[PDB]
């Protein structure tokens, strides 16, 4: 925990939040421009911690809320999330007459308290029944989006993240009206009837230097789990797809230049550094126990 | 609506008609293609058409055959059924009464009476057990052989009789002149078992023949009371009670050589399952986004633990579908929609 630095970091600058900056943005309004505007959303591990609690704390029914934050040049950040009182069935939710009236009190509250942040989205818990946008989310993000322009959609599996451990969070953004633009047939299916109405947005999660420090000694037995990780084993596969993505990537690049180059070198670093980390463990791991009694 | 075709369709001497009976049949059809409930048409020409061949014969199976092809159309092969089952079993019941017989004039050709046999189907038909009444030993004989004429014919089915639904002649003797009676089961009986001995008591009446009591008592309610000549009691209307002194007159002055006493054909005496069934269907979706109709049965009587019958998923499908929560390219699959 020495040899470094402990005051404010490098990534405490993303929890703060600057008022004139954000007028400007939204003065600014680039998103009616190009309408492909928005790919990615930056998420608090708070705000996930609590959205996936809330929704395995529903049980078989569905639950709603909302989530604040704010809007930076092509991301959208999330920074908190908070419940609401609604009473849904195992398919559908309403949120009739106590959600609205505890959407404001809890905004002005959180106001009151220093939570200087707006209301940037609405998540809404699918009980196993995957991760998609229905007919209705549909509807309601495009009313939303009509009018109170920043916002996304989240949708969470509480079920499905239960039984396989991880979790299943998507991002998506509805098209306005008319706007149409061994494979597996999974791109289309796993999303509903209406796949070309909305798509999805690249989720990415972020932590403070305090919450990393905190969680840091969170436990202090998963040594045994690093000491024997076994790296560049449980993960051969997805390193084999990442090499055929990072092909077919390749040949896109090489066909346009016949500025989608970066993204493909980005994408081979990516790979090559993971490999690279997993052959040092090996390494460390090789010149820890197997070099001791020769 | 369907007692109009039924009457139309059944035999009535002077209603034989010609091509424009066949003619009214279209028009009624015509009628009938935008009237919505079919299950209750369905149901009543089935009843109409169960009585009319199971009991008796209609006018010409020809407009028969004619009507339920005609009912095909619009309709489907599954839809009709059971109506095509009775046509085939009245034709096979023909074929097997030639059959038979045939093989009663080739062997031991004796032919102390003559059976006419109906055999039909289990399940289409509207099936009812009998009151195993015991039949008298001049019948016995015929129903024995043509038992083994079956089993030697069929392998492995068994004959399950029914002693309600047929008729008889009774040669009677009473005095001069040989009044050829028409009488159901019971009346055969009870008529046949008081032919040995005189005066049978109500209780001698049941131990004899086996009858159950309100049967016997319907059909002891017969063979007096009409014209008041058939059997003359002091009582009127029904005066029927255990250890009854009653003894068929010996004497029928019947004025006509043709008794039919077989009168007995003319005095003849869910919205919580549905919520339940609709949210399943809805569970089922907003998963699986295509799914096949057998699946989504399947998938649903998975889900349920009371058994529920066919019809209701295909009527909640149809009304769900109907709430625009699905829409129908394979006839058999459903996507999503909501």
């Amino acid at each position: 925990l020495a040899n470094n630095m402990q005051e404010a970091q490098s990534i405490d600058e993303i929890y703060k939040y600057d008022k004139k900056q954000q007028q400007e943005i939204l003065a600014a309004k680039p998103w009616t421009k190009d309408h492909h505007y928005f790919k990615y959303c930056k998420i608090s591990a708070l705000a996930l911690l609590k959205m996936v609690m809330h929704a395995r704390s529903g049980g078989n029914l569905a639950v709603m809320g909302l989530m604040l934050g704010k809007v930076d040049g092509e991301t959208m950040i999330i920074m908190d999330s908070f419940a609401l009182p609604v009473e849904g069935t195992e398919t559908r939710v309403n949120a009739q007459a106590a959600a609205y009236e505890y959407m404001a009190a809890y905004i002005e509250n959180a106001k009151q308290v220093g939570r200087l942040e707006n209301a940037i989205g609405w998540y809404h818990s699918h009980p196993g029944y995957g991760c998609w946008l229905s007919g209705i989310n549909v509807s309601t993000q495009m009313l939303n989006q009509q009018f109170q322009e920043p916002f996304v959609a989240v949708v969470i599996d509480p079920t499905r993240t239960i039984s396989a451990g991880k979790v299943n969070l998507g991002a998506f953004r509805t098209y306005p009206k008319g706007y149409k633009p061994t494979i597996p047939l999974n791109k289309i299916e796993d999303f509903g009837v209406h796949c070309k109405q909305y798509y999805a947005l690249e989720v990415s999660y972020f932590k403070s230097s305090l919450d990393r420090k905190l969680l840091e000694l969170l436990w202090n037995k998963y040594w045994v789990n690093t000491l024997s990780s076994s790296s560049l084993l449980t993960n051969a596969d997805y390193t084999t797809g990442q090499v055929f993505d990072l092909s077919e990537k390749l040949e896109q690049s090489e066909a346009q230049l016949g500025d989608k180059l970066a993204k493909a070198t980005r994408d081979s670093c990516k790979t090559t550094i993971e490999a690279i980390h997993g052959l040092m463990s090996q390494v460390i791991k090789d010149k820890l126990f197997n070099q001791i009694n020769i | 609506i369907a007692k109009h075709v039924d009457s139309k369709l059944r035999a009535g001497n002077k209603e034989a008609t010609d091509e424009e009976l066949e003619r009214t049949l279209d028009k009624i059809m015509i009628l009938f293609r935008f009237i919505h409930g079919k299950d209750v048409f369905e149901a009543f020409y089935k009843k109409d058409l169960a009585k009319r061949l199971l009991v008796g014969k209609s006018a010409s199976v020809d407009a028969e055959k004619s009507m339920l092809s005609k009912l095909k159309h619009e309709c489907g092969a599954a839809f009709t059924s059971k109506l095509e089952g009775m046509f085939k079993d009245m034709e096979l019941s023909k074929d097997i009464m030639v059959h038979f017989k045939q093989h009663m004039q080739n062997q031991s050709d004796s032919g102390p009476i003559d059976l006419t046999v109906n055999i039909l189907t289990m399940g289409y038909w509207p099936t009812y057990t009998p009151m195993e009444v015991h039949l008298t030993p001049e019948m016995i004989k015929l129903q024995e052989v043509f038992k083994a004429f079956y089993l030697g014919k069929h392998s492995g089915r068994k004959l399950q009789w029914q002693t309600t639904l047929g008729h008889a002649v009774l040669k009677a003797e009473f005095k001069e002149g040989k009044k050829e009676f028409q009488v159901s089961l019971f009346q055969t009986l009870v008529l046949l078992m008081f032919n040995e001995g005189d005066g049978f008591s109500f209780e001698e009446i049941k131990m004899a023949t086996g009858i159950e009591d309100s049967e016997l008592r319907r059909t002891l309610q017969s063979l007096a009371c009409g014209k008041a000549r058939v059997l003359i009691k002091s009582p009127k209307g029904k005066e029927v009670e255990d250890g009854d002194k009653f003894i068929f007159n010996g004497e029928f002055k019947h004025k006509l050589f043709r008794i039919k006493i077989n009168q007995i054909q003319m005095k003849e005496t869910f919205q919580d399952r549905q919520y339940q069934i609709d949210a399943a269907i809805v569970r089922i979706m907003k998963m699986r986004k295509t799914l096949g109709h057998n699946l989504l049965v399947s998938e649903l009587y998975n889900q349920l633990k009371f058994p529920v019958k066919p019809g209701d998923l295909k009527k909640r499908i149809e009304s769900l579908i109907d709430r625009d929560y699905m829409e129908r390219d394979n006839p058999n699959q459903y996507h999503y929609v909501a």
